[PDB]
RNA sequence: AGCCAGGAUGUUGGCUUAGAAGCAGCCAUCAUUUAAAGAAAGCGUAAUAGCUCACUGGUCGAGUCGGCCUGCGCGGAAGAU
C-alpha cells in the first residue's frame, strides 16, 4: 500500500476526472500498460496487481510504477448521520485519465511481458492494453 | 534386433561390486537376480580400469539371464583425473573452474570412437568438446 | 519506399480537423528553412504502418504534394491517447 | 516451411552433386529406425564423409524440379516416397548393392531397389561391380 | 459441472462449441475440463 | 531433541500391484529400501517410523486387493521428525526433593 | 486440416553423491549423424521407462492461419396478487 510522506492538508476535494492522463509514452522500460478506461486506483490495488506480475517475472528485470497514490478519499463511518463534518480518510486513490501509463517493464521477454502485464490487468478495475516503446 | 523391451543404462563404478546403496532395486526391477550384477559384472571390468562408472546394455529376456554388450564410460567422469580437479559445473559462464586444451581432449576422443557415430573424426571432436563447455571448462584452442 | 501522396490542406482549424480525423486520415504539417511553413493533408492507413520501422522516424522521408517532392523528417509526432492510431507529425524538412 | 530462397537452394545444391556424381540407388523406408540411420550413413563414414546426402524429398515439383536439367529418366520414378544417393568417388560404387542387403538386415522395404541411371537399366540386382 | 461465465481453454484438447446457441467447452480427453456458460 | 523410532517393514506383494505400492511411498514417511522379485510374488525391504506405521498395514490390505503381506519389528533408536517437537508429559512425581527442581526455574 | 512414419549413443553428466536423469530448483542451454529433433512446451515416475507436440518427409492437392481496427449481436442476466 503506497502513501504519500505527510502533506500539506489531510482531507481534500471530491474533485472532477475530466480529461486525458499526460503519461503518454512509455519512457523508462520496453513494455508498459496503458490504461484505456478512466477511474481512480486505490493504493491497494496497485499493490495487489503489483505483485501480480511481479510474480510473473519472477523476480527478473525491472519494473516501474508511473502512477502514485497521493489523493485521499474520507468515508463517513456507518450509521453515522449527513452533516457534522467531512469524514475520516480511508484509502488513497490515484486518478487515471485515459492514456496513462500504469506499469512498465524492462529486462525480461516480450511474451513473458504479455502475461506478467495480463495477469496484472486482472487485478486493475479499469480497463488496459499492452504496449510498447517506440522510437519517438 | 528387437527394439525396447526392458534394457537400461544405469549403473554407478564399475569397482563398486554389487552396489546397491546407489542403483539397488532398480537393477532388480526385473526378474533378474542381484547376484548377476557383480559374479559376471567384474568379468569385463577386470579387463580394463577398475572404478571407472562404464554403461551397459541390460536386455532382459525371460530365459533367466540376458545378453548385453559393454560401452564407453561417459565423458563427465573422464574430465576428472584427465582434468585433475573432479568437480564440473555449478558455476559455468560466472567463473573459469579449469581448462585444458584441443591438443589433449582431442587425442582421447578417438578412443570412444567405437560407441560414438561419426562421419569423421573431426566431426567427434567438438561434439565431445562442447560437452566441456556445459561443465564451465574452456578449451584452450 | 519511402513516399506518401499528399493533398495539400484547405480549411485549418479544430473544426475540419475533427471531420478529417474520423475520414481514416490525419493533418500534418512541413516546416524548416527560408520557405515559409506549408501544411500537408495525407492518409492515415498507409503512414500507421510506416512508424513500425525504425528508419521511419530516422531516414528521411520524400513526401509527393502538387507533383513537387519535398524531402522531409519525422522531428515530432503525436500519439493518439489510447486509441492506436496517429494524430499529427510534425515533417522538418531536411 | 522456409520460402524459395531455401528450397530452390536444396535443389541446386543437389545438381552440383550430380553433375560430378553417377551410380545412386532408391530407398523407402515406410517404417525406419534411427538404428538404421546408424547403418546407410555410418557407411559413408567408413567410404569418405558427410558428402552423400539422402535427401528424402521426392516431390514432383522439387526434387523433380532438377530433373530436366539432369537425367530425364528419373522424374518417372517421383511416384511414391523415394530418396537418391548419390555417389563421387569410385564409379559404379558397392554402395548400391547394400540396399538390397540391408533391406534384408531389418528394413522391411526399401522401394523394391530399382535403382538409377548408369546402363539406363531398370530393377536389376548387379554384383558386376568394379571391386 | 463448471458453469464460469468465462470459458478460456484448459488443455489442448478443448474445443469451443456453441450448442443451441449457448458457448461450451467439449473435451474428448478429461471430463473435468468440460464446462457449460459462455 | 526429539527423536523417534524407524524400524524397518519389509512385505510381499503382487508384482502387478507392486506398481502400485510405489505410490503408498509418497504417504508413507519411510524412505525407500532394496528388494527383490520372488517368481510372481513380489517383496522390497521398507523402513517407515512406528508412529504411523500402525496405518502401513491399511495400505497393504487396500492396494494389495488382498494379496499384501507385511512383517517388521522395531529397531534404530535414530529418527527425529518435525513438527513443533511436541512431548508426553509428565516427568516426574512422586519423588523426594521434586519441589525443589521448580526453584531452578527461577 | 487429417493420415501409417521418424522424433537418436554416451545426458546413471557434474549438483547438497539419499535421488532427480529431456521435464523441483540451480546454470550451461553442447555439438554431432542428418529428410528432421528443443540436449526440451505438456503428460506420466521415488528417480527411469513410457506417451505427445515442436519440427521435418510422403500420401494428398487447393488457398489458409494468426493479430489489429471497428459495426451489429450472444453469454454472464434469479424475486416474491
Amino acid at each position: 500500500m503506497l502513501q504519500p510522506k505527510r502533506t500539506k492538508f489531510r482531507k481534500m476535494h471530491k474533485g472532477r476526472n475530466r480529461g486525458l492522463a499526460q503519461g503518454t509514452d512509455v519512457s523508462f522500460g520496453s513494455f508498459g500498460l496503458k490504461a484505456v478506461g478512466r477511474g481512480r486506483l486505490t493504493a491497494r490495488q496497485i499493490e495487489a496487481a503489483r505483485r501480480a506480475m511481479t510474480r510473473a517475472v519472477k523476480r527478473q528485470g525491472k519494473i516501474w510504477i508511473r502512477v502514485f497514490p497521493d489523493k485521499p478519499i474520507t468515508e463517513k463511518p456507518l450509521a453515522v448521520r449527513m452533516g457534522k463534518g467531512k469524514g475520516n480518510v480511508e484509502y488513497w486513490v490515484a486518478l487515471i485519465q485515459p492514456g496513462k501509463v500504469l506499469y512498465e517493464m524492462d529486462g525480461v521477454p516480450e511474451e513473458l511481458a504479455r502475461e506478467a502485464f495480463k495477469l496484472a490487468a486482472a487485478k486493475l478495475p479499469i480497463k488496459t492494453t499492452f504496449v510498447t516503446k517506440t522510437v519517438m | 534386433a528387437k527394439k525396447v523391451q526392458a534394457y537400461v543404462k544405469l549403473q554407478v563404478a564399475a569397482g563398486m561390486a554389487n552396489p546397491s546403496p546407489p542403483v539397488g532395486p532398480a537393477l532388480g526391477q526385473q526378474g533378474v537376480n542381484i547376484m548377476e550384477f557383480c559374479k559376471a559384472f567384474n568379468a569385463k571390468t577386470d579387463s580394463i580400469e577398475k572404478g571407472l562408472p562404464i554403461p551397459v546394455v541390460i536386455t532382459v529376456y525371460a530365459d533367466r539371464s540376458f545378453t548385453f554388450v559393454t560401452k564407453t564410460p561417459p565423458a563427465a567422469v573422464l574430465l576428472k583425473k584427465a582434468a585433475g580437479i573432479k568437480s564440473g559445473s555449478g558455476k559455468p559462464n560466472k567463473d573459469k573452474v579449469g581448462k585444458i586444451s584441443r591438443a589433449q581432449l582431442q587425442e582421447i576422443a578417438q578412443t570412444k570412437a567405437a560407441d560414438m557415430t561419426g562421419a569423421d573424426i573431426e566431426a567427434m571432436t567438438r561434439s565431445i568438446e562442447g560437452t566441456a563447455r556445459s561443465m564451465g571448462l574452456v578449451v584452450e584452442d | 519506399m519511402f513516399t506518401i501522396n499528399a493533398e495539400v490542406r484547405k480549411e485549418q482549424g479544430k473544426g475540419a480537423s475533427r471531420r478529417l480525423r474520423a475520414a481514416n486520415k490525419f493533418p500534418a504539417i512541413i516546416y524548416g528553412g527560408k520557405e515559409a511553413p506549408l501544411a500537408i493533408e495525407l492518409d492515415h492507413d498507409k503512414v500507421m504502418n510506416m512508424q513500425a520501422k525504425a528508419e521511419f522516424y530516422s531516414e528521411v522521408l520524400t513526401i509527393v504534394v502538387d507533383g513537387k517532392e519535398i524531402k522531409v523528417k519525422a522531428q515530432d509526432v503525436q500519439r493518439h491517447p489510447y486509441k492506436p492510431k496517429l494524430q499529427h507529425i510534425d515533417f522538418v524538412r531536411a | 516451411m522456409a520460402l524459395n530462397l531455401q528450397d530452390k537452394q536444396a535443389i541446386v545444391a543437389e545438381v552440383s552433386e550430380v553433375a560430378k556424381g553417377a551410380l545412386s540407388a532408391v530407398v523407402a523406408d515406410s517404417r525406419g529406425v534411427t538404428v538404421d540411420k546408424m547403418t546407410e550413413l555410418r557407411k559413408a563414414g567408413r567410404e569418405a564423409g558427410v558428402y552423400m546426402r539422402v535427401v528424402r524429398n521426392t516431390l514432383l515439383r522439387r526434387a523433380v524440379e532438377g530433373t530436366p536439367f539432369e537425367c530425364l529418366k528419373d522424374a518417372f520414378v517421383g511416384p511414391t516416397l523415394i530418396a537418391y544417393s548419390m555417389e563421387h568417388p569410385g564409379a559404379a560404387a558397392r554402395l548400391f548393392k547394400e540396399f538390397a542387403k540391408a533391406n534384408a538386415k531389418f528394413e522391411v522395404k526399401a522401394a523394391a531397389f530399382e535403382g538409377e541411371l548408369i546402363p539406363a537399366s531398370q530393377i536389376d540386382r548387379l554384383a558386376t561391380l568394379p571391386t | 459441472m463448471k458453469v464460469r461465465a468465462s470459458v478460456k481453454k484448459l488443455c489442448r484438447n478443448c474445443k469451443i462449441v456453441k450448442r443451441d446457441g449457448v458457448i461450451r467447452v467439449i473435451c474428448s480427453a478429461e471430463p473435468k475440463h468440460k464446462q457449460r456458460q459462455g | 531433541e526429539l527423536l523417534e523410532p524407524y524400524l524397518s517393514f519389509k512385505i510381499y506383494a503382487p508384482q502387478e500391484y507392486l506398481s502400485r505400492a510405489y505410490n503408498d511411498a509418497p504417504k508413507y514417511c519411510a524412505n525407500i529400501v532394496d528388494t527383490q522379485l520372488k517368481n510372481n510374488e513380489v517383496i522390497l525391504s521398507g523402513e517407515i517410523p512406528a508412529r504411523c506405521i500402525q496405518e502401513y498395514r491399511s495400505d497393504l490390505t487396500f492396494f494389495t486387493n488382498g494379496r499384501s503381506v507385511c512383517l517388521t519389528e522395531l529397531k534404530g533408536y535414530h529418527v527425529t521428525t518435525g513438527e513443533p517437537v511436541c512431548q508426553p508429559r509428565r516427568p516426574n512425581s512422586r519423588i523426594d526433593k521434586v519441589r525443589y527442581m521448580f526453584n531452578k526455574i527461577t
